[PDB]
C-alpha cells in the first residue's frame, strides 16, 4: 500500500544513449559552487526554482483559469455542498429540542445556567 | 474625553516641530506617557456605566478595549524603524503624522455616544490606512490591494446610512444609545429582513465570514515595511464590535434568520484554518489564523445568552495581542533574509538562541494553554454555544485539533540544521528586535492574575 | 550595521538615550508603577459592596417569618393584567 | 572522550588482515596495493570490509569501496570520519 | 592536553541585554516595594460600624484598604 | 428487602434500610439474623458494603488499629476470625444455589 | 534454546509477521497525512479561494 | 586529559573492584531471605474450605 | 551503475540482512561459506543475458526473506542516535559578531584565523580562471585538476576543507 | 470572623484519646517540637503589629441606599421615572446572584464536614437547595434575553406570562 | 519540550508532533464532561457532584473514557508510545513510570462514587482495556531494542489497570500504580549502564551474557524483572495478585 | 528582479520544446517525460505549462544519496516540482496491501457474541433447560 514503489524495473542496455541527464545538473553544481565559493558575497542566492515554485503556484492560476471543464465545475460538489448539509442537521435540532422545552419539562430545577 | 484627543492631537506638532534625527525618540517618549492618562480616569464603573458628557461616554460599557488602542501607537516607531530610515525626513514626518491621524479616530470611535458619530467615524478611516498600504508597499501587487481594501469596506457600509437615517426619523432619535429605554421589536415582513440585513452585512465585510474575506490576505501579504500599519489593521478589524451595541437591541427579536450566518461561518472556522497548512509564504500563514479564531466571535455574538459576552470580549483582545505579535516576529526574521518564503530561513534556533523563547510563547498562545486568557476566553464560548445545541462540540472541537498542528508546523520548521549558504543573519537581535517583541508577552499573560478587568457587563 | 559599535536603534549618541527612553518609560514606570494601580484599585463593578449586602439580608428574612428568594413578580395586584 | 590515535588503526587493520589464514602474515600491510590481494573481482573488496565493520562499526559507505586499492588508503580516510588524528 | 575549542555565536548581546530589564524593572520596583509593606504596617483598613456620620459621610473614601 | 413498606424519611443510598440492609435475607434461616445498631452504624464513618453482616465484629477491628499507632500488626487472629465471621456468612450464602437447584427440579 | 541453541531451523523465508510490526503504524501514518492534508487542503487551497 | 583510572579491554575481560560485587551480593540475600516467610507461615491458599452446601432440606 | 559491479550492492546487503536473522556469532559464521557457495556456481560465463538470470532471479528469494528488522549500525542513514547530536553542529563562522571584551579570550586563536584567510583572500585569479580553462563546455563532475597543477589553495577553501567536526 | 447565623455550622465533637498501648507516639515529639519553632517567630509578630496598629483607627461605612423608586410606575414612554425603576431592578438582580453563592457554600459544609454519611445527615441543604434555584430562574432570570438583561421591559413580561397564563387560563381557576 | 531535546534527527521532533496530536484528540473528550456539568448541575466541583448525584451520566461520562485513553496509551491511540522513546533515556524513565501515563486511568478513579452505577459505563471499560493487552503483547515479541520492549511492557501493564475499573474495583486498581512505579524506573535506569558503558547499542543483538563487570545491575534486573512476573512473595504481591483472584468472581 | 517570463504561461502545449529548457529545465531534451506537459485534465487553471509535474512520488528519501545533498537538506540547485507533503511521507514497506488489521480489529468482533453471554462462575454450565434461576423461581419460604 503506497507504493510498490518500483525499486527494480526493466533496464539494460537500452537508453544507454540517454546520457547527459547529469550534464544538465553537473553544469549547475559546477556553476553553483562557482557561485557559492567566493570571498565577498554576504547574501542569499537567487535559486530560481523557488521563485518559479510560489509564483507559478499562488498567483498565475486565475490568470490561467478557464471556467469550462465540468471537473472545474466540480466544486459545487465540494464548496457549497456540505454547507447545505450543516443546515439540514441543525435546523432539525434547536427545534426537536425546542418542542420539548414547552410541553413537558426535560431539565431539572437546579439548572440556572445557561 | 478631551483629556485624550487634546494631548494626542497635541502630539501632532511635537514631531515636525523638532529637529533632525531627534524626531523618533522625541515622540516615542511622550507617546508612552499618554498611557498614564489612558488608565487615569478610566476603569471607573463597573455598575451603572460612566457617561461624562453629552456626546461622549469614553468607554464605560465594560468594553474597555481602548487601553490597547493607545498601546499600539508607540509600539510602531519601535516596530516601523527598520527600512523607513532610508528616505527623507519631510516624508518621515508625514508617516508619523498620518499614523497618528489614525490613532485620533480610534479614540473618537469606541465612544461615539451614539450610532451616527460611530458611522461617519466608522468610515472615517480608510483615508489613513489606504495611503499607508499603497505607498511604502514592497511588491507591485500592492496597487490592487488598494482597491480591494475599498469596494468592500465602503461597498456595503453605505446601506448603513440608508438604514440609520431610516431609524433616526422613525423612532424618536438615535442620538444616544444610552436611551433605548423605548424600543419596539421587529416582528417580520419582507421589508424588515432587509433592515436587519442592512444593519448587519456592513460589519461582516470587516470581520470576515468565509465568504467576502477575499481581501484580507491580499492586503496583509503585501503591506507596509514593519507591519507598520499591519499591527494597526489587526486592531481595525476586531473593532467591528459595534455589532455588540446593535444586535443586543434594535431588532432584538429576529433570530429567525440567524442560521445562514451560523452554519456559514461555523463550517468555515473548521475550514480556512485547514487551507492554511500548505502555505509557502509566512505572512500569509499568519493572515489565515486571524480569520479563524476571530470568526469564532460571530457565532458568539449572534447567539444571545451571556457567558458568550464573558467569552466574546476576551477574544477580541485575545488575539488582539498574540495575532499582533506574530506579525512582529515574521517581520524581524525578514529584515535579515529578504524572502518571505517560509522554507528559506531554516536552520535557525542555533544562531539566535534568545529569540527561541520568543517564538515559543507566541505559538503557545494559539495552543491556548489553560491558564492564560486565551482558553478562559474560549471556554466561555463553548459553555453557552454548547447549550445552543449539543452538536457544536464536534466542529469547534475539531478547531481545537487542526489549530495545534497548525501552530507547531510554523515553529518546528525553524528547528533544523541549516548552515546552508547564508552569510547574512549575523545580527544577534539588537535590543529593539527583542524589546518591541516584548511588551506583549509581559502584558499579555500578566492580566491572568486579576482577569476581571477584561469582561463584558453580560 | 556593525562597525563594532554596540548600538541599538541608529548611531552614536541618542541611541544610548533611545534605550533608556524606551526601557524606563516603557516599563518600570508603567508595566510596574501603573500595574500597581489596578492591582488594589477600588471595588470593581460594585461587587465588593454586594457580598456583604447580599450577606446581611439573608438572615433578616430567615429570622422572623419570611421566605428566601421570593420571585413573586414584584407585588401583584399592582397590575391589572389584560386578559383579552 | 575515549582516546583515539592513528597507531591502532594501522595495527587493528594490520591485525585482522594478518589474522586471516587466507593471507600469510609475512605479506605487506600498509601498502600491498591490494590488487595483488584483490583476487577475484568480488570476494575481496567487499569481503575485507565485512570483518572490519565488526570492530569500529560505522556503515562502511558503498562508494568508498573503490578507495580500497591502497591499504594505506582505507586507513587514510577512516581518520576523517570518526574525527581522528590531528 | 586533551582539549577543544568551544563554539557559541555570541553571549554578549544577550548578556548586555536582560540587564536593562532586570536593572530597571527593579529600579522603580523596589521603591514601589516598600510602599506595599511599610504603608500597610502603620496603616490598615478598619473597621465598620457604622455610621450615621451626622448629615452625610464624606465623599469617596468609603473604601476599606490602605490606598483604595 | 424484607419489609417492603414505605419510608418515613426519604433518605436514599439506603439511609432508609428495610430495617438494616442485608445482602438478601432472610428467608427462613435466619428469619431475623440480627446485625448491629444502626444508630451507631452511620454514627461512625461506615462505607456502603460495610453495612452487610459482621458490622458488630468489624467495628472492633479498627478499635485496636487506632490503639497502637507505631505498629504494623494488631490482631492477625481477629482478621483471621474476620473471615470466620465473614467466611461463615459467605458460605452460609453459598447455600442459595443448593436449594434452588433441587427445589426448582422435579417434584 | 529453540530460537538460538536449536537444530538450525533455517531462515525459512515464509512466515506471517504482522507480529513484529503491528502493521497499524505502517499504513495509517502513510494515510492520515494524505487523505486529509492533500485532499481537504489542495482543494480548499488556491484551487478554490483563488477561483 | 581526565585520567587513566581504568584501561579498556581487548576482550581480556576487565577486572572488578572487589568491593563491587560483594556489596551487591548482600542484596542477593534480601530477595532470598525476604522470601523466607512465604511458606512460613502461609500456604498456597489460606482460606477455609467450602463444605458443599448439602442441606437443601 | 556499470553492469559489472551490480552484484556488489546486493553482495554487500545479502549477508547483511542475514546476520540480523542469525543469533549466535557462529551461526552467521557457519553459514558463510555454505551460503557463499551459491555465488561462484557459475563463476565465468557471459556478462549478458546468459548470466542475467543471476541478476534476474536474485530479485525474488531476496525480497522474499526480507525485513527481519535488520541491525542498523546506529550512526548511519537510519536508526537510533544516528544524527543525534545537533546541539552543536559546529556553526563554522560563528566568529563574526562579537563586541570584544568577548574577544579577549583565545588571543592566539584569533591570531591564527586571520592567517588562514590570506589564502582565500586572494587565491582566485588563477583559482577561478583555471576553471574557465579546465572545463571546456559541459564538464561532468566538477572538481579542479587534483593538484590544480602547482599548489591548490585550498583550492576547495574552506567550506569543504575546514568543515565541521563531531563530538 | 463573620455573622454566626449568616454562616451556621454544627459543633466540634473533639475525639477522645485512646493510647491503650506501651509504645512511643512520635506526634508528641512533634506537636511538642513544631509548636516551639512556630509560635515564637509567628505569634509574636501578629501581636507585634496588632498593638503597633493601636496607634490609628480608620473608618469605612456600611453603604445603604434610599428606596423611593417603586416598580411598575410610570407613564409609559417616560425616561426620568423609568431610568431609576431599573436601578431598583438592576441592583436587585446583582443581589440575587450572590444569595445563590452563599447558599451554595453552606451546602459544601454539609459534605466534607461529614462525607461518610453524605445521606442520613444534614436534613436540610439539598432538599432546600433545589427549592432555592427553582425559586431563582423563574421570573428573576430573563432568558434567553439574558444577553440584553432586558431590564424591566422584559422583566415583567415573563411575569405577565406568570400572570396572564397562570391563575386564570389554568382552566378552571 | 523533552522528546524534542535533540534537534535535527528528523524522527525526534516528529515524535513530538505525534504526542501533541494524539493528546489533543484525547483532549476533545474531557472538555465535553466539562460542559455537561454546567448545563445540568451548575458546577464542576468534585465535592458537589458527589453530594448531589447525577441521574444519567451516560453522555458526560463516555467523554471521560475518551480522555482516559489519550494519556493512558490505550488501544487505537497506542502508536504514540513506541515512538515516544526517541528522546533521552532518563526522560522516558520519568515520562512512563509514575507520571503522564497514569492520568488516563488515574482520572477515572477520582470519579468512583458517581461511576458505580449505570452498567453502560462499566461495560465499555472492560470491553476495552482488556483488548489493549494482546495487541501490545503480540507486538512485543521479536522486537530488537532494549528501550522498545521496556516500552510495551508498560503498555500492557495498562490493560490490567483499566480492567479493574471495569469491574468495580476503585482502590485495588490504584494500589497497582503505587507499587508498579517502583519497578520500571529501576528497570529502565538499570539499562543506562548497559547502553552508555557499552558506548551504545540499545539493540537486543550484540549483548552477551550476565557477568562481564556488571555484577550489581544484573541483580537489579532479575529482581524487578522477576517482580513484574506475578509477584511470588515480592513488592506488588498485593497488586496484580489480588485482582484475578477477586474481581474474577463477578459478571465478567 | 528576474525580468521577463518568470513562471508558467498559458500551456500546456505552447511549443513544448520551447519551455524545457528555455529556462527552468525540468527536462533536458524537451522530452525527458519531464517536458512541461503534465497538465492532465486542464480547463482547471491549476498547474499551467509549469516546468513541472507529474514527476513521481512517495518521498525525497533522505539517505546517503550524496552527490552533494540531493534530497531534503542542502538544496540542489533547481529541480523543484511539487513539495510540502514531503517531510511526512516515505517509500515501499515489506508486505503489500494486506488488510489483516480489519481482520484483527474484527477478530474480537467474533467475541461480540461472547458479550451477549455472562461469565458467572458458580455453578458450571451443566446443560440444563429450566434450571437457570438467577435469583428465585418458586415460593419464597
Ligand atoms: C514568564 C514565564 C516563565 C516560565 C516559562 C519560561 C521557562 C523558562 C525559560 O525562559 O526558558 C528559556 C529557555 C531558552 O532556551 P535557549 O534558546 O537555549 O536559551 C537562549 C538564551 O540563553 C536565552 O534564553 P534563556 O534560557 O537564557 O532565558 C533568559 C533568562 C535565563 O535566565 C534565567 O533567569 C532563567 C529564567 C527562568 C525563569 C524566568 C522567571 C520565572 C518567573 O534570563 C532571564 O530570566 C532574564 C531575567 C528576567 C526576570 C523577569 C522577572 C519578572 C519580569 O527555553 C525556552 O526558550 C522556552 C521557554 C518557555 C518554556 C515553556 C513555557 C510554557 C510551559
Ligand atoms: C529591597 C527590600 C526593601 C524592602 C522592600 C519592602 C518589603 C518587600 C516588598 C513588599 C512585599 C510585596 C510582595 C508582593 C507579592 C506578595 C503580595 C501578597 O501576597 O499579599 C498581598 C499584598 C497586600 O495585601 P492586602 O493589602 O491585605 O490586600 C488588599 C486588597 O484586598 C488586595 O486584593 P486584590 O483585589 O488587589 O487582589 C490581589 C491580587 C490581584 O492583583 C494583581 O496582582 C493583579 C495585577 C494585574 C494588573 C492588571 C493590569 C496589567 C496591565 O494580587 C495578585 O494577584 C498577586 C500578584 C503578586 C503581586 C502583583 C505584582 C504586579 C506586578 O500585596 C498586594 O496585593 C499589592 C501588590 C501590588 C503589586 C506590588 C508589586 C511589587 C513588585 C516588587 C518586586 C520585589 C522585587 C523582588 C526581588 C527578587 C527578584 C528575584
Ligand atoms: C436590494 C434593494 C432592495 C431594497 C428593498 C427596498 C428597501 C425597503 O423598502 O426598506 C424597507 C423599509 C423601508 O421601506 P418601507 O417598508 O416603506 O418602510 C415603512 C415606512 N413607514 O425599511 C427600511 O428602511 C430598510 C431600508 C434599508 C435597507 C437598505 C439596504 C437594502 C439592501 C442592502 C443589501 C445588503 C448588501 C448588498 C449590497 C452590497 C453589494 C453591492
Amino acid at each position: 500500500t503506497t507504493l510498490d514503489p518500483a525499486e527494480y524495473d526493466i533496464s539494460s542496455e537500452t537508453r544507454k544513449a540517454q546520457a547527459e541527464r547529469l550534464a544538465i545538473r553537473s553544469r549547475l553544481k559546477r556553476e553553483y559552487q562557482l557561485q557559492y565559493y567566493d570571498p565577498s558575497r554576504r547574501g542569499v542566492i537567487e535559486d530560481p526554482a523557488l521563485v518559479r515554485w510560489t509564483y507559478a503556484r499562488s498567483a498565475n492560476i486565475y490568470p490561467n483559469f478557464r471556467p469550462n471543464t465540468k471537473t472545474s465545475l466540480l466544486g459545487a460538489l465540494f464548496g457549497i455542498g456540505p454547507l447545505v448539509f450543516w443546515y439540514y442537521v441543525f435546523k432539525t435540532d434547536r427545534d426537536r429540542k425546542e418542542k420539548l422545552i414547552q410541553e413537558g419539562k426535560l431539565d431539572r430545577t437546579f439548572n440556572i445556567s445557561y | 474625553m478631551l483629556k485624550y484627543i487634546i494631548p494626542t492631537i497635541m502630539l501632532m506638532p511635537l514631531t515636525w516641530l523638532s529637529k533632525n534625527n531627534m524626531i523618533w525618540v522625541n515622540s516615542t517618549a511622550h507617546s508612552l506617557l499618554i498611557s498614564f492618562t489612558s488608565l487615569l480616569l478610566m476603569n471607573q464603573f463597573g455598575d451603572n456605566s460612566l457617561n461624562f458628557s453629552l456626546l461622549f461616554f469614553s468607554d464605560s460599557l465594560s468594553t474597555p478595549l481602548l487601553i490597547l488602542t493607545m498601546w499600539l501607537l508607540p509600539l510602531m516607531l519601535m516596530a516601523s524603524q527598520h527600512h523607513l530610515s532610508k528616505e527623507n525626513l519631510t516624508r518621515k514626518k508625514l508617516f508619523i503624522t498620518m499614523l497618528i491621524s489614525l490613532q485620533l479616530f480610534l479614540i473618537m470611535t469606541f465612544t461615539a455616544m451614539e450610532l451616527i458619530l460611530f458611522y461617519i467615524l466608522f468610515e472615517a478611516t480608510l483615508v489613513p490606512t489606504l495611503i499607508i498600504i499603497t505607498r511604502w508597499g514592497n511588491q507591485t501587487e500592492r496597487l490592487n490591494a488598494g482597491l480591494y481594501f475599498l469596494f468592500y469596506t465602503l461597498a456595503g457600509s453605505l446601506p448603513l446610512l440608508v438604514a440609520l437615517i431610516y431609524i433616526q426619523n422613525t423612532v424618536g432619535s438615535l442620538n444616544f444609545l444610552m436611551l433605548q429605554y423605548w424600543v419596539q421589536p421587529v416582528h417580520n415582513s419582507w421589508s424588515n429582513v432587509f433592515m436587519w440585513l442592512a444593519c448587519m452585512m456592513a460589519f461582516m465585510v470587516k470581520m470576515p465570514l468565509y465568504g467576502l474575506h477575499l481581501w484580507l490576505p491580499k492586503a496583509h501579504v503585501e503591506a507596509p515595511i514593519a507591519g507598520s500599519m499591519v499591527l494597526a489593521a489587526v486592531l481595525l478589524k476586531l473593532g467591528g464590535y459595534g455589532m455588540l451595541r446593535i444586535t443586543l437591541i434594535l431588532n432584538p427579536m429576529t433570530d429567525f434568520m440567524a442560521y445562514p450566518f451560523i452554519m456559514l461561518s461555523l463550517w468555515g472556522m473548521i475550514m480556512t484554518s485547514s487551507i492554511c497548512l500548505r502555505q509557502t509564504d509566512l505572512k500569509s500563514l499568519i493572515a489565515y489564523s486571524s480569520v479563524s479564531h476571530m470568526a469564532l466571535v460571530i457565532v458568539a455574538i449572534l447567539i444571545q445568552t451571556p457567558w458568550s459576552y464573558m467569552g466574546a470580549t476576551a477574544l477580541m483582545i485575545a488575539h488582539g495581542l498574540t495575532s499582533s505579535m506574530l506579525f512582529c516576529l515574521a517581520n524581524s526574521n525578514y529584515e535579515r533574509i529578504h524572502s518571505r518564503t517560509m522554507i528559506l530561513a531554516r536552520g535557525l534556533q542555533t544562531l539566535l538562541p534568545l529569540m527561541a523563547t520568543w517564538w515559543l510563547l507566541a505559538s503557545l498562545t494559539n495552543l491556548a494553554l489553560p491558564p492564560t486568557i486565551n482558553l478562559i476566553g474560549e471556554l466561555f464560548v463553548v459553555m453557552s454555544t454548547f447549550s445552543w445545541s449539543n452538536i457544536t462540540i464536534i466542529l469547534m472541537g475539531v478547531n481545537m485539533v487542526i489549530t495545534a498542528l497548525y501552530s507547531l508546523y510554523m515553529l518546528i520548521m525553524t528547528q533544523r540544521g541549516k548552515y546552508t549558504y547564508h552569510i547574512n543573519n549575523i545580527s544577534p537581535s539588537f535590543t529593539r528586535e527583542n524589546a518591541l517583541m516584548s511588551l506583549h508577552i509581559l502584558p499579555l499573560l500578566l492580566l491572568t492574575l486579576n482577569p476581571k478587568i477584561i469582561l463584558g457587563p453580560l | 550595521k556593525n562597525p563594532d559599535s554596540h548600538g541599538y536603534d541608529k548611531d552614536p549618541a541618542v541611541d544610548i538615550w533611545n534605550m533608556r527612553v524606551v526601557f524606563f518609560f516603557g516599563f518600570s514606570i508603567v508595566l510596574v508603577l501603573g500595574s500597581t494601580f489596578v492591582a488594589y484599585l477600588p471595588d470593581y463593578r460594585m461587587q465588593e459592596w454586594a457580598r456583604r449586602e447580599a450577606e446581611r439580608l439573608v438572615k433578616y428574612r430567615e429570622a422572623h417569618g419570611l421566605p428566601i428568594m421570593e420571585s413573586n413578580c414584584f407585588d401583584p395586584s399592582k397590575i391589572q393584567l389584560p386578559e383579552d | 572522550a575515549p582516546p583515539l590515535t592513528l597507531e591502532g588503526i594501522k595495527d587493528r587493520v594490520l591485525y585482522v588482515l594478518k589474522l586471516y589464514d587466507k593471507i600469510d602474515p609475512e605479506k605487506l600491510s600498509v601498502n600491498s596495493h591490494f590488487m595483488k590481494d584483490l583476487g577475484l573481482d568480488s570476494l575481496d573488496q567487499v569481503e575485507i570490509i565485512m570483518a572490519m565493520e565488526d570492530e569500529f562499526g560505522f556503515e562502511i559507505p558503498d562508494i568508498d569501496a573503490e578507495k580500497l586499492m591502497c591499504p594505506q588508503e582505507i586507513v587514510d580516510y577512516i581518520a576523517d570520519k570518526k574525527d581522528v588524528y590531528e | 592536553g586533551k582539549r577543544l575549542f568551544i563554539i557559541k555565536p555570541s553571549g554578549f548581546y544577550d548578556k548586555r541585554f536582560l540587564k536593562l530589564l532586570r536593572f530597571y524593572i527593579l529600579l522603580t520596583g523596589i521603591p514601589v516595594a516598600i510602599g506595599i509593606t511599610l504603608i500597610n504596617v502603620f496603616i490598615g483598613e478598619a473597621e465598620l460600624a457604622e455610621i450615621p456620620e451626622g448629615y452625610v459621610p464624606e465623599h469617596w473614601e468609603y473604601f476599606k484598604h490602605p490606598i483604595s | 428487602a424484607r419489609r417492603y413498606l414505605g419510608d418515613a424519611s426519604v433518605e436514599p443510598d439506603p439511609l432508609r434500610m428495610p430495617t438494616f440492609p442485608p445482602d438478601y435475607g432472610f428467608p427462613e434461616r435466619k428469619e431475623r439474623e440480627m446485625v448491629a445498631t444502626q444508630q451507631e452504624m452511620n454514627d461512625a464513618q461506615l462505607v456502603l458494603q460495610q453495612r452487610d453482616y459482621c458490622a458488630h465484629y468489624l467495628i472492633r477491628f479498627l478499635k485496636c488499629k487506632r490503639d497502637s499507632f507505631p505498629n504494623f500488626l494488631a490482631c492477625k487472629h481477629e482478621r483471621h476470625d474476620w473471615d470466620y465471621c465473614e467466611h461463615l456468612d459467605y458460605v452460609k450464602r453459598m447455600k442459595e444455589f443448593e436449594r434452588e437447584r433441587r427445589l426448582l427440579q422435579r417434584k | 534454546n529453540m530460537t538460538k541453541n536449536l537444530k538450525y531451523h533455517y531462515p525459512s523465508n515464509a512466515f506471517k509477521f504482522s507480529t513484529l510490526l503491528g502493521y497499524f503504524p505502517t499504513i495509517m501514518h502513510r494515510l492520515a497525512p494524505y487523505m486529509n492534508l492533500s485532499m481537504s487542503q489542495k482543494s480548499a487551497s488556491s484551487l478554490l479561494d483563488l477561483i | 586529559g581526565g585520567g587513566a583510572h581504568i584501561e579498556p579491554r581487548y576482550r581480556q575481560f576487565p577486572q572488578l573492584t572487589r568491593s563491587q560485587v560483594i556489596q551487591a551480593e548482600f542484596f542477593s540475600a534480601t530477595m532470598w531471605f525476604w522470601i523466607l516467610w512465604r511458606f512460613w507461615h502461609d500456604s498456597d491458599a489460606v482460606l477455609g474450605h467450602f463444605p458443599y452446601p448439602d442441606p437443601s432440606q | 551503475l556499470t553492469h559489472q559491479q551490480k552484484v556488489l550492492r546486493l553482495y554487500k546487503r545479502a549477508l547483511r540482512h542475514l546476520e540480523s536473522w542469525c543469533i549466535h556469532r557462529d551461526k552467521y559464521r557457519y553459514f558463510a561459506c555454505l551460503l557463499r557457495a551459491r555465488f561462484d556456481e557459475h563463476k565465468n560465463e557471459k556478462d549478458m543475458v546468459k548470466a542475467t538470470q543471476l541478476l534476474r532471479e536474485a530479485e525474488e528469494e531476496f525480497w522474499h526473506g526480507q525485513h527481519p528488522q535488520p541491525y542498523i549500525f546506529p550512526e548511519s542513514p537510519g536508526g537510533t542516535s544516528y544524527e543525534r547530536y545537533e546541539c552543536y553542529k559546529v556553526p563554522e563562522w560563528c566568529l563574526d559578531d562579537w563586541h570584544p571584551s568577548e574577544k579577549a579570550m583565545y588571543p592566539d586563536y584569533f591570531a591564527k584565523r586571520e592567517q588562514w584567510k590570506k589564502l582565500r583572500r586572494e587565491s582566485w585569479e588563477r583559482e577561478v580562471k583555471q576553471l574557465q580553462e579546465e572545463t571546456p563546455v559541459g564538464g561532468p563532475r566538477t572538481e579542479a585538476l587534483p593538484p590544480a597543477r602547482k599548489q591548490g589553495d585550498l583550492p576547495p577553501l574552506w567550506w569543504h576543507i575546514v568543515t565541521r567536526p563531531r563530538e | 470572623s463573620w455573622d454566626k447565623d449568616v454562616y451556621p455550622e454544627p459543633p466540634r465533637r473533639t475525639p477522645a484519646p485512646s493510647p491503650q498501648t506501651s509504645l512511643p507516639n512520635p506526634i508528641t515529639y512533634l506537636t511538642k517540637a513544631f509548636d516551639l519553632l512556630v509560635d515564637r517567630p509567628v505569634t509574636l509578630v501578629r501581636e507585634f503589629i496588632e498593638r503597633q496598629h493601636a496607634k490609628n483607627k480608620y473608618y469605612y461605612y456600611h453603604r445603604e441606599f434610599r428606596r423611593v423608586p417603586d416598580i411598575t410606575e410610570c407613564q409609559e414612554k417616560d425616561v426620568l421615572c423609568m431610568f431609576e425603576a431599573e436601578m431598583q431592578w438592576r441592583r436587585d438582580y446583582k443581589v440575587d446572584q450572590e444569595i445563590v453563592n452563599i447558599i451554595q457554600e453552606r451546602l459544601k459544609a454539609c459534605q466534607q464536614r461529614e462525607g461518610e454519611s453524605h445521606r442520613q445527615n444534614c436534613a436540610k441543604e439539598l432538599e432546600q437547595f433545589t427549592q432555592v434555584v427553582k425559586a431563582y430562574q423563574d421570573r428573576y432570570h430573563d432568558l434567553g434575553a439574558h444577553y440584553s438583561a432586558r431590564k424591566c421591559l422584559a422583566k415583567q413580561k415573563q411575569r405577565m406570562l406568570a400572570e396572564r397564563k397562570a391563575a386564570k387560563e389554568a382552566a378552571a381557576a | 519540550l523533552l522528546i524534542g531535546w535533540w534537534y535535527g534527527r528528523a524522527d525526534a521532533n516528529t515524535a513530538a508532533l505525534q504526542a501533541i496530536l494524539y493528546n489533543r484528540i484525547g483532549d476533545i473528550g474531557f472538555i465535553l464532561a466539562m460542559a455537561w456539568f454546567l448545563t445540568n448541575l451548575n458546577t464542576w466541583d468534585l465535592q458537589q457532584i458527589f453530594m448531589l448525584n447525577p441521574s444519567d451520566s451516560n453522555m458526560p461520562l463516555i467523554g471521560l473514557a475518551l480522555a482516559a485513553t489519550g494519556k493512558s496509551a490505550q488501544f487505537g491511540l497506542h502508536p504514540w508510545l513506541p515512538s515516544a522513546m526517541e528522546g533521552p533515556t532518563p526522560v522516558s524513565a520519568l515520562l512512563h513510570s509514575s507520571t503522564m501515563v497514569v492520568a488516563g486511568i488515574f482520572l477515572l478513579i477520582r470519579f468512583y462514587p458517581l461511576t458505580e452505577n449505570n452498567k453502560y459505563i462499566q461495560s465499555i471499560t472492560l470491553c476495552l482495556g482488556a483488548i489493549t493487552t494482546l495487541f501490545t503483547a503480540m507486538c512485543a515479541l521479536t522486537q530488537n531494542d532494549i528501550k522498545k520492549i521496556i516500552a510495551f511492557s508498560t503498555s500492557s501493564q495498562l490493560g490490567l489497570m483499566m480492567v479493574t475499573i471495569g469491574i468495580n474495583q476503585p482502590y485495588l486498581a490504584f494500589l497497582h500504580i503505587c507499587t508498579h512505579a517502583f519497578f520500571k524506573a529501576m528497570l529502565f535506569m538499570c539499562s543506562g549502564s548497559i547502553i552508555h558503558s557499552l558506548n551504545d547499542e540499545q539493540d537486543i543483538r550484540k549483548m552477551g551474557g550476565l557477568f562481564k563487570a556488571m555484577p550489581f545491575t544484573t541483580t537489579a534486573l532479575i529482581v524487578g524483572s522477576l517482580a513484574l512476573t506475578g509477584m511470588p512473595f515480592l513488592t506488588g504481591f498485593y497488586s496484580k495478585d489480588l485482582i484475578i483472584e477477586a474481581a474474577n468472581t463477578s459478571y465478567t | 528582479a528576474s525580468h521577463i517570463t518568470k513562471d508558467m504561461l498559458p500551456g500546456p502545449y505552447p511549443k513544448t520544446p520551447e519551455e524545457r529548457a528555455a529556462a527552468a529545465k525540468k527536462y533536458n531534451m524537451r522530452v525527458e517525460d519531464y517536458e512541461p506537459y503534465p497538465d492532465d485534465g486542464t480547463g482547471y487553471g491549476d498547474y499551467p505549462k509549469l516546468p513541472d509535474r507529474s514527476q513521481q512520488e512517495r518521498d525525497p528519501w533522505y539517505d546517503w544519496d550524496h552527490p552533494d545533498l540531493r534530497l531534503n537538506w542542502g538544496e540542489p540547485m533547481h529541480w523543484d516540482l511539487d513539495m510540502y507533503i514531503r517531510n511526512r511521507v516515505d517509500t515501499s514497506p515489506t508486505p503489500v496491501n494486506w488488510n489483516l488489521m480489519c481482520k484483527h480489529l474484527f477478530g474480537f468482533v467474533a467475541f461480540m457474541l461472547f458479550m451477549f453471554w455472562v461469565g458467572e462462575t458458580y455453578p458450571a454450565y451443566q446443560p440444563v433447560g429450566p434450571k437457570q434461576y438467577p435469583y428465585n423461581n418458586l415460593y419464597l419460604e
